């Protein structure tokens, strides 16, 4: 009687042992592994976790050995790396005690040249370069006009010179600082494109946006390098 | 023809960007100190830090 | 680390670590379900 | 067959009986060993027992799957009474049979051999599972509320029981997971090694079982002999053969060897110390770098720095600076270019042998791509993340694509991958040093141009490395002398600080030493930059820049890490100096010769 | 299963070639009744989607009526029951659950 | 502990295989042609002891061949059901079984038929008595085997019933359909296609055979010594295990045979592949890697996999004649020079890693870009293909043509002479019967170098060298230290072809002056 039964939602994940140590003789092994009810959806994939769970032992309709059973692991709790990569998820909620200390510091006059020394503690000099940046990464006049043609608020800078003088290297610590920054270059780089790349799902073959830096840098900065290559 | 770009690449660089800044300045004999001298206080004794 | 997982050990629990490559869906399983006989029209419960 | 009680005894006192040398009885140094490392496994030798009592080996080769239901218990049964309760932690202990002595071709493996034990010779590949399988078997019963009682499961079968110790009942028997206990189980296969098959033929390949932790105990792609009994694996699924009944044999595997981990100690760990102060290390370990060879110090110099590499630093939680020292060995083709790095994969740890494309175990790409089995999907890292803390060996780098090209550039350009495919997005750690072999464009070095216009490589492709390695043809009477004698020598024939140390060093030095630099003199470095950076500018055509001066540092304390000094020596720096200006010297046109006598005032 | 809300006691009744006197029969098509079924996957939007993750979409089933009146690739706000019908591996034999689908009103 | 093979053998006739008639199934027959896979030696279940599931009784007496499993009696008549058994994998005998697959004789298939292919299956000591690749006879039973694919095909396909008469009140049917392949049983195998000594003594003693070998290794190509000797040598090994530290070397020796089109330079390739018996041909643009390396079948018919003897797996110890290089891809070059930088070879699919052995040399006939070879350029340039496939070559000999009145005469005279029956203008010296035995006398002859040669050698690479200055004349590619690797494994084939142990200088000046002719002039 479907209609007065209670159901739950619950996920197949599968972990790999990490690329960066396994091996260098043959491809890594993997657990299926299981989870249930709020531990569904905690995590996204490629995501770095511990998972604390129990291994245990299933049978399955191969088609392996004359008499055998294959692991698995239920899930009963994770965690993970507070965060892997930059990820359009974010957290507007401060607290009350960072409003009353960025409010202090909006009321220090010297602001402005404090992050101009604060934005570089190696790099010398550049400073008509680091004023610059600073006024990059708080966008700007965001103007939804009425017929819809709204305008960037956000700037475009572009560096050039001969190497060396920190070009490349200014970009580096703005995908520290910056949310949701992301560091590519021209030609894209290995196993990731510049802009907006499509291709079909090999099982279900659905249609879908696969990604690209523009896509994942959603609401903030992109770092691009050999920008004559693209 | 050439690889890569082509002259048409001088628009986008001046149409699209909202500063260009160019920067290259000539071996000056104090600046390759003071910047050295800087640099040296990077890689160890912390200095910086 | 997987690489020493034994069958030392199956169903304690274990503290590993790695990289989720994918996440499949969220399947539907019961955890009340009630059912009835088709000829008996007689209702019962049952719970996981 | 009860006839086993009088071998059991018989075995029994020759275990504690067997003094052989020096009048020790050695199995009880075997036993202890074995209990306090919770060893699961006993070590045998055939040359003893069948000295004592050669029925025991021919009962052991004509049936020795029933003759190793004895030898398991009375192991146990001294045991026992050597460790009192160590029944409690484990249940049984399995002998490891060795130096067996019919060694065979995987080849003539035939009729007569199976249900027998036998030694034999293969390659270690396609290891697949850890997985268990039952060794002790209970099952549930849902007409009664409670169990059935333990069985031990035979490898070759399954098992089935009727009987319940409440009721004789019809309904349903189900694995107990609550308490079924499991071996360890492994597949591999083995196949002939190719320098032993004769003419024409193709090497024949078995399927080969491994249990009782000796799994994961080989990793593929070296010979590996084995100690195991052959036989036909019925196990159904075999009616469905059409013709005659032919039946799939298989090894299944006692012992396992590799010799036909490696890491420092306190015994040879202090030999170390005392050999970093003793006088000048470094250029006895140039001469060890390459055994094969008289070459020359400039290419070994910039090996051996890679190798130990050098310090890694942040600035407060940023500006990540390279501890990675990045090579590039170019020359006419003629010169030995490959051969050395092929030193380098046998002698550093965690390094990588890669090449572009085709025949090769990874093609410098990380990728998310298919895996037959199960229809399987895993990353496979690119060899720059497969080598993350240690080397990349690059060879023909010129012949690369665009998407193998811009892999390399952004590893050394931030040292991480992107992975953005099949829905995983990602940045994998690729800290990996790099050595690099190049041809120039023709062949000949074409010295009269610089060496960005004679490799095809751009600038900035080739200023991340900071040191560029270069040989060119030496006609004279010297290497006509000395290089056909190291040669006619090598097929004639069929000081330097041994290998086994050399390879144990870097990794003792590198898993514990930091050099800095203290402040209160280096500034001369700002001095000797200040002069060799602006005089190269007006006489020669391309710069020095803050790149190179960022290289000394890290090559100064490569030696340092190679010294094990506590800090960068003043002279340090002079070993480095040398180093980055024969880099860029030899770089440029016939007309740098200028540059020579210039830096000569250094030298 | 898809005729009404409530899970209806199954009549799984046999085609009938054969009269309850036992003589033969012939089908009388089109004074027999019909209706269109359809089914139609529908995929998360993508620019609310969380870019990078895969899609994830699930299967409407159509009555008569509505059948005409969508197509691949367009913009579509359905409305209905998510039925949770059958009962896979509890019954029968065997793992996966339930099949899951909204009935589109 | 017994059993039997029996064997009849020198049948008087032999059967090519698209003779065979059913007509003759389960006679006896003679079969040759080519053997294009084995397989895995496995047990054939023969005698083997069944249990009954009711009761502890055997039996051992079997039915075997078909029909495996159910024997119609047990030891106590009475069972609740008496039909079916269970076997035992403990007592049993066995004998060791083997599938060859073999291939029709290209000398003897049909106009525009393709080579036809059958399946032959070995019993018993006459296992591991066929090798891949090569000519073989047989002799033994026509066998029919069950086949299923046959379904779907014209004709009525006879099917069996059980009959229904004179059982009464007692597929259910009892319905069976009995559709078979022709496989072919073997019992004997041969690997088809005193006085000698006292001949190969007698050639070695003798002071000019060389000379008569260098006219006699290809009777009717006219001049080309060059090649001639080429071609020789590369009959002949070098010690590839020449090294201390476990790592083996390129013994073997590499050429490429080039020159302006109509050059009888194929005519070589199959002079070669007619007479060297570890020798295959293959015209280069028709081929893949996929060809040349061993395939793989993918764990078919039950069994394992196993592996498909590639071309260049086969021609192990010998020659692959690769007829006009140029026209393979940049796949198959770099799975050939891959199979050079070392002489493994490794193959990857499903899963399934192997490396397999291989060691080989390689003729290559090549053409320039324009077929017309290009006196004023480097080889590099004028044959266009990449310099590390260009590496590995021991010597390149170049051919260039033109009018030379006093040959064309007796150019066309000896080919004209050629067109009279089976004449003798091609009679060598001596011929193959001592000529094929004496170069195995050879191989196995294994000869070392000297300290006064060594000490020349020295010299001589010098002396090469050298010419590089003042280079660009009479000078076409750049000489560097294998060209001392190609002289020395050179010095053991003069060794090989002389029978000498232990090699003189005079004759690896020889050697040194084949190296010079391969040079060519350029404009200054
Ligand atoms: N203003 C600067 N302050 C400190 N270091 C610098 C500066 N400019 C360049 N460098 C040095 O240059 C290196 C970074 O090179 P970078 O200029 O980022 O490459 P590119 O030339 O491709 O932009 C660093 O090692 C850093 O030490
Ligand atoms: N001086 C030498 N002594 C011994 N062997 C040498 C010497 N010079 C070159 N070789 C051999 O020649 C080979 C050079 O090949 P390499 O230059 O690496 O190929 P590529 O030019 O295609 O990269 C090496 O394997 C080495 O064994
Ligand atoms: N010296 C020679 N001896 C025998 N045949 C020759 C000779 N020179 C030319 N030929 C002729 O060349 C033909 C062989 O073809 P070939 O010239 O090898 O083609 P390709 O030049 O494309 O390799 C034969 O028909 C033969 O008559
Ligand atoms: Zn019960
Ligand atoms: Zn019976």
């Amino acid at each position: 009687i479907h209609e007065s039964s209670k159901f739950i939602d619950q996920q197949f994940l599968k972990l790999q042992e990490i690329p960066e140590l396994v091996p260098v003789g043959e491809m890594p092994r993997n657990l299926t592994m299981t989870c249930d009810r709020y531990l569904t959806n905690k995590v996204i994939p490629g995501t770095r976790v511990t998972i604390v769970g129990i291994y245990s032992i299933y049978n399955s309709k191969n088609g392996s050995g004359v008499a055998i059973r294959t692991p698995y692991i239920k899930i009963l709790g994770i965690q993970s790396d507070v965060e892997t990569s930059s990820i359009w998820n974010s957290v507007t909620m401060f607290t009350e005690e960072e409003e009353e200390e960025f409010l202090q510091l909006s009321r220090n006059p010297k602001l402005y040249e404090i992050l101009t020394n604060s934005i570089a503690p190696s790099i010398f000099g550049n400073e008509d370069i680091k004023k610059a940046i600073v006024c990059l990464l708080m966008g700007g006049s965001k103007k939804i006009l009425p017929d819809g043609m709204r305008l960037r608020g956000d700037i475009n800078v572009l560096l050039l010179g001969d190497p060396g003088t920190a070009k490349s290297q200014l970009l580096k610590f703005v995908e520290k600082v910056s949310p949701i920054a992301v560091y590519t270059s021209g030609k894209g780089s290995s196993a990731a494109g510049l802009t907006a790349s499509v291709q079909r799902d090999p099982m279900t073959r659905e249609f879908y946006l696969e990604g690209g830096a523009m896509v994942l840098a959603d609401g903030g900065v992109v770092c691009i390098d050999e920008f004559d290559k693209m | 023809k050439s690889p890569g770009d082509n002259i048409d690449f001088q628009t986008t660089i001046l149409s699209r960007f909202d500063m260009i800044f160019i920067v290259k300045d000539d071996h000056n004999e104090e600046r390759d100190i003071s910047i050295a001298n800087h640099v040296i206080n990077i890689h160890t004794g912390n200095a910086n830090a | 680390p997987l690489r020493d997982l034994d069958s030392e050990h199956v169903s304690k629990i274990v503290r590993l670590s790695g990289i989720i490559i994918s996440t499949s869906v969220l399947s539907s399983r019961a955890t009340y379900l009630s059912i009835m006989c088709r000829n008996c029209r007689h209702t019962t419960s049952i719970t996981i | 067959p009860n006839v086993s009680r009088t071998i059991a005894r018989e075995l029994k006192s020759f275990l504690l009986e067997y003094t052989d040398e020096t009048g020790r009885s050695v199995y009880g140094a075997r036993i202890r060993t074995l209990g306090e490392m919770n060893s699961e496994s006993l070590e045998v030798n055939y040359r003893h027992l069948a000295e004592s009592k050669a029925i025991l080996a021919l009962f052991l080769a004509k049936c020795p799957e029933e003759m190793l239901k004895i030898f398991d218990l009375v192991a146990m049964e001294a045991t026992e009474l050597h460790y009192p309760d160590y029944a409690r932690i484990h249940s049984e202990i399995h002998v490891r049979i060795s130096d067996f002595p019919t060694i065979y071709s995987l080849r003539e493996l035939r009729e007569s051999n199976l249900s027998s034990l036998v030694r034999v010779t293969g390659v270690v590949t396609r290891r697949t599972g850890v997985f268990p399988q039952l060794k002790y078997v209970k099952f549930n019963c849902l007409k009664c509320g409670s169990i059935l009682g333990p069985f031990f499961q035979d490898s070759n079968e399954e098992i089935r029981i009727s009987f319940c110790t409440n009721c004789k009942s019809k309904g349903p028997f189900r694995v107990n997971g609550e308490k079924t206990v499991y071996r360890n189980y492994q597949r591999v296969t083995l196949q002939e090694a190719p320098g032993t098959v004769p003419p024409g033929r193709l090497p024949r390949h078995r399927e080969v079982i491994l249990l009782a932790d000796l799994v994961d105990v080989s990793k593929p792609g070296e010979e590996v002999e084995v100690t195991g009994i052959y036989k036909n694996n019925y196990d159904g699924n075999l009616n469905a053969k059409n013709g005659f009944p032919v039946f799939a044999t298989i090894i299944e595997a006692n012992s396992i060897k590799r010799r036909e981990v490696f890491s420092w100690t306190e015994e040879e760990e202090r030999e170390f110390r005392k050999i970093s102060r003793d006088r000048g290390i470094i250029d006895k370990i140039i001469s060890s770098m390459a055994p094969s060879i008289y070459g020359h110090r400039d290419i070994k110099t910039a090996v051996a720095c890679s190798l130990f590499g050098g310090v890694p630093k942040n600035v407060n939680g940023k500006h990540s600076i390279r501890g990675d020292i990045n090579v590039l060995l170019l020359g006419d083709p003629g010169t030995a270019k490959s051969q050395i790095l092929k030193y380098v994969e046998k002698t550093a740890h965690r390094a990588v042998f890669a090449t572009g494309q085709g025949a090769s175990a990874v093609g410098l790409t990380a990728s998310v791509r298919k895996d037959p089995i199960t229809k399987e999907w895993t990353l496979e890292g690119g060899a720059l993340v497969l080598a993350d803390k240690g080397v990349c060996l690059i060879d023909e780098f010129d012949k690369m694509n665009d998407q193998d090209r811009t892999s390399i550039h952004e590893a050394m350009e931030q040292q991480s991958i992107s992975i953005s495919k099949a829905g995983i997005v990602t940045t994998l750690q690729a800290r990996c040093s790099i050595i690099a072999a190049a041809n120039p464009n023709g062949g000949r070095y074409n010295s009269t141009l610089p060496l960005a216009q004679n490799v095809s490589l751009t600038e900035p492709i080739l200023s991340r490395f900071d040191i560029l390695c270069v040989v060119r043809d030496l006609v004279d009477e010297e290497a006509d002398e000395r290089l056909a004698t190291f040669v006619v020598d090598s097929h004639v024939r069929s000081s330097p600080i041994p290998q086994e140390l050399l390879m144990k060093y870097i990794h003792y030095a590198r898993t514990k030493i930091y050099p800095k630099l203290h402040q209160m003199d280096m500034d001369k470095v700002s001095r000797v930059y200040a002069d060799l950076r602006r005089e190269s500018i007006s006489t020669g055509s391309f710069p020095i820049t803050v790149r190179h001066l960022e290289s000394i540092l890290r090559i100064a304390e490569s030696f340092a890490k190679m010294r094990l000094s506590e800090f960068v020596s003043s002279y340090d720096l002079d070993r480095a100096i040398k180093v980055v200006v024969d880099s860029f010297v030899d770089a440029q046109k016939v007309s740098v010769r200028r540059q020579l006598r210039r830096s000569f005032a250094i030298y | 299963a898809t005729t009404t809300l409530t899970t209806r006691i199954p009549t799984p009744a046999i085609y009938p070639t054969e009269d309850t006197e036992g003589n033969k029969l012939t089908t009388e098509y089109g004074y027999s009744t019909f209706i269109d079924h359809q089914r139609i996957t529908v995929q998360e939007m993508p620019e609310m989607a969380p870019a990078g993750q895969l899609p994830r979409s699930i299967d409407v089933i159509l009555d008569d009526d509505l059948v005409d009146k969508t197509k691949p690739g367009d913009r579509v706000n359905v409305v209905g029951v998510f039925k949770s019908l059958g009962a896979g591996g509890m019954n029968q034999s065997n793992l996966i659950g339930f099949k899951t689908l909204i009935l589109g009103n | 502990e017994r059993v039997f093979q029996i064997s009849f053998f020198n049948l008087p006739t032999v059967h090519r295989i698209r003779d065979i008639r059913s007509e003759k199934i389960g006679s006896l027959l003679s079969i040759s042609g080519t053997v294009t896979r084995t397989s895995e030696v496995r047990p054939e279940l023969y005698k083997a002891s069944f249990t009954c599931d009711m009761c502890r009784a055997i039996v051992d007496n079997v039915e075997q061949s078909f029909k495996y499993t159910e024997p119609t009696f047990c030891p106590n008549p009475s069972c609740e059901n008496r039909a079916f058994w269970t076997l035992n994998v403990t007592r049993s005998r066995f004998l060791d079984w083997q599938k060859v697959r073999i291939q029709e004789n290209a000398n003897e298939i049909p106009t525009g038929s393709m080579p036809r292919t059958l399946d032959v299956i070995l019993r018993g000591d006459s296992v591991e008595r066929a090798k891949p690749g090569d000519r073989c006879k047989f002799t033994g039973v026509e066998i029919v085997v069950p086949d299923v694919t046959q379904l779907g095909l014209p004709g009525v396909k006879p099917s069996s019933t059980l009959d229904t008469r004179g059982i009464s009140k007692t597929r259910s049917l009892g319905v069976r359909d009995l559709t078979y392949k022709i496989s072919f049983l073997a019992c004997h195998v041969i690997s088809i296609g005193s006085d000698e000594i006292n001949e190969l003594k007698e050639m070695v003693k003798d002071e000019h055979i060389y000379d008569k070998l260098v006219r006699s290794i290809a009777p009717a190509v006219f001049g080309h010594e060059a090649v001639k000797k080429g071609i020789l040598l590369q009959m002949l090994g070098g010690v590839h295990k020449s090294t201390v530290e476990g790592i083996k070397l390129r013994g073997d020796i590499n050429i490429c045979v080039v020159g302006d089109p109509s050059t009888s330079k194929s005519q070589f390739l199959k002079y070669v592949v007619g007479f060297a018996p570890r020798s295959v041909y293959t015209s280069g643009k028709a081929s893949s890697a996929a060809g040349l390396t061993a395939a793989v079948v993918r764990d078919e018919e039950g069994g394992d996999y196993t592996i498909e003897a590639g071309a260049l797996m086969l021609a192990d110890n010998g020659i692959c004649c690769i007829d006009e290089f140029d026209k393979m891809d940049i796949s198959d070059q770099v799975a050939i020079h891959e199979a050079m930088e070392q002489q493994t070879i490794s193959i990857a699919k499903a899963g399934i890693h192997a490396t397999l052995n291989a060691r080989t040399s390689i003729l290559a006939a090549a053409n320039p870009v324009g077929g017309r070879y290009n006196r004023k350029l480097s080889l590099r340039g004028n044959l266009n293909m990449t310099a590390p496939i260009m590496s590995r070559f021991d010597l390149f000999f170049v051919i260039l043509d033109d009018c030379n009145e006093k040959i064309d005469t007796e150019l066309a005279s000896h080919i004209v002479d050629l067109h009279m029956k089976r004449d003798e203008a091609i009679e060598p010296p001596f011929s193959a019967e001592q000529l094929r035995r004496y170069i195995k006398y050879a191989r196995t002859f294994k000869p070392i170098l000297t300290k006064e040669a060594r000490s020349y050698l020295v010299e001589k690479y010098k002396e090469l060298r050298k010419d590089d200055a003042q280079g660009f004349s009479r000078s076409s590619y750049r000489i560097t230290v294998r060209q001392l690797e190609s002289m020395i494994r050179l010095s053991e084939a003069i060794a090989r072809a002389n029978c000498v142990d232990e090699i003189t200088p005079s004759f690896i000046a020889e050697a040194y002056d084949l190296l010079r002719q391969s040079i060519i002039r350029v404009d200054v």
